[PDB]
């Protein structure tokens, strides 16, 4: 009984960890919709600087 | 006149590289023309460099 409950807890834990990882990824600011273009030209935008 | 003259001589040295600068009549008019030309070339060289780098990126 102890081995069986142990397996169920592990499966739930692995699923829980994977979910947290995905949520963290989806909350990345660069992925989030059309923030109003930045008013300042990004240092990485070489064309606008030129 | 002494500053414009220096700019012209430096510019001519840059353009003619390792070749001895040819002797020319240094008068007020020849210096003005050379000076306008030097300013124009410098401004265009800058513009062309920026365009060339951008085209590489594109």
């Amino acid at each position: 009984v102890y081995r069986e409950l142990g397996s169920i807890v592990q499966e739930l834990k692995e699923s829980g960890d994977k979910l947290e990882e995905r949520l963290t990824m989806l909350s990345d600011v660069n992925l989030l919709s059309a923030s109003k273009p930045r008013s300042n030209i990004d240092s990485k935008d070489l064309t606008s600087h030129r | 006149m002494d500053e414009k003259s220096t700019k012209i001589i430096m510019w001519l040295k840059k353009m003619f590289g390792d070749k001895p600068l040819p002797p020319y009549e240094v008068n007020t008019r020849t210096m003005e023309i050379l000076y306008q030309l030097a300013e124009w070339n410098e401004a265009r060289d800058k513009d062309l460099s920026l365009v060339t780098e951008d085209l590489k990126l594109k």
